[PDB]
């Protein structure tokens, strides 16, 4: 309940689309959530320090994280915490016990010896916390025709082709330089008519403004929409291939809620334009996926059928 | 933690303060041993 709660706070997005799919009773709250369902260091000692401010001040900025990498490290910490917080002694009288009990300031033979013990003690306890085809082408041809199909290389006829090869061999065998003959008048001028604007090869031209023609509300619940229709038809197309029944039942539920979100919010939408009279088909878009899934739903099981008979 | 300056002025203080309190102690004492 309130896990669920914050979820929808989190992304008010999610939430109107919730309230989209299941406030609506487009789809259920079940089917709603089916489809929605540290390492450790040596210096956790070393580089904590108790913080000085510049004017007297400890702010020891107890920090879960370094806590629970002592309890971690050190469990005789956790069990006193555990044994006298906050009963014995508070939690910060304990942190302060800590800071200045001769444990932490280990700081002479035996001094010596209690550094070198307490060293490999602390080793010992991070090392104990660490642990909890050759290939042959057959048709290369395949690759100098590849996904261009067969093109219309249309051959030329008998020899006389060579006579044509001949011909020009023998018309550029005595050639000179031409200027005047490059280019005229006339063909200047149906060379700029070409490519004048308007012209043949300059099609098309300025467009419409649809950014004004959809209102900024109506291009939002456009995409809001399609972001439900996408949803809705990633769960569709999961399903396939459908190799169990229960892909069948649940594409029939998806078709079922895709049905209902089309009467509840696709309608109004639509007549939302219609009131406003909008030429934009930006609804074709939906309509048309919404009719691919249909087609492709009822074509599977008229295959299904078909081996069923 | 404190700074070691300001330790060792607080040290001072307080046996400042420890020997002040035997002082009167000692006064007290005596005045005490005085009306005895």
């Amino acid at each position: 309940l309130e896990e669920k709660n914050r979820m929808l706070q989190e992304d008010p997005v999610l939430f109107q689309l919730y309230k989209d799919l299941v406030v609506s009773q487009v789809i259920s709250a079940e089917e709603f959530w089916a489809n929605r369902l540290v390492g450790i260091s040596a210096a956790f000692l070393a580089d904590v320090r108790p913080q000085t401010d510049g004017c007297n001040g400890l702010r020891y900025n107890l920090t879960s994280d370094i806590i629970e990498s002592i309890f971690r490290t050190y469990p005789a910490v956790k069990m006193k915490y555990a044994e006298n917080v906050p009963h014995n002694m508070t939690e910060k009288e304990f942190w302060t016990r800590f800071f200045q009990s001769h444990y932490f300031h280990r700081d002479k033979e035996n001094s010596n010896a209690a550094i070198i013990k307490r060293f490999n003690h602390h080793s010992a306890m991070v090392l104990a916390a660490g642990l909890r085809i050759a290939l042959n082408l057959k048709k290369s041809d395949r690759y100098y025709h590849g996904p261009t199909p067969i093109q219309s290389l249309q051959y030329a006829t008998s020899q006389d082709i060579i006579n044509s090869f001949q011909s020009i061999r023998q018309e550029m065998e005595a050639y000179t330089p031409k200027l005047t003959q490059v280019l005229s008048s006339s063909a200047a001028s149906s060379t700029i008519t070409a490519l004048s604007p308007g012209g043949a090869l300059m099609q098309g031209g300025t467009q419409q403004a649809i950014n004004q023609m959809v209102p900024n509300d109506i291009q939002s619940e456009l995409k809001h929409l399609y972001v439900a229709v996408g949803e809705l038809l990633r769960h569709f197309w999961s399903c396939f291939p459908v190799n169990t029944p229960f892909l069948e039942e649940k594409v029939v539920k998806m078709k079922s809620n895709l049905e209902r979100f089309q009467v509840t919010k696709l309608c109004p939408f639509q007549e939302k334009i219609r009131r406003q009279y909008l030429s934009t088909n930006l609804v074709s878009h939906i309509e048309e996926m919404l009719q691919t899934a249909y087609n492709k739903l009822h074509t599977w099981q008229s295959r299904r059928l078909m081996k069923k008979t | 933690i404190e700074t070691p300056e300001q330790a060792k002025t607080r040290e001072r203080s307080e046996k400042i303060k420890l020997e002040f309190e035997t002082y009167l102690r000692r006064a007290m004492k005596r005045f005490n041993k005085g009306v005895h």
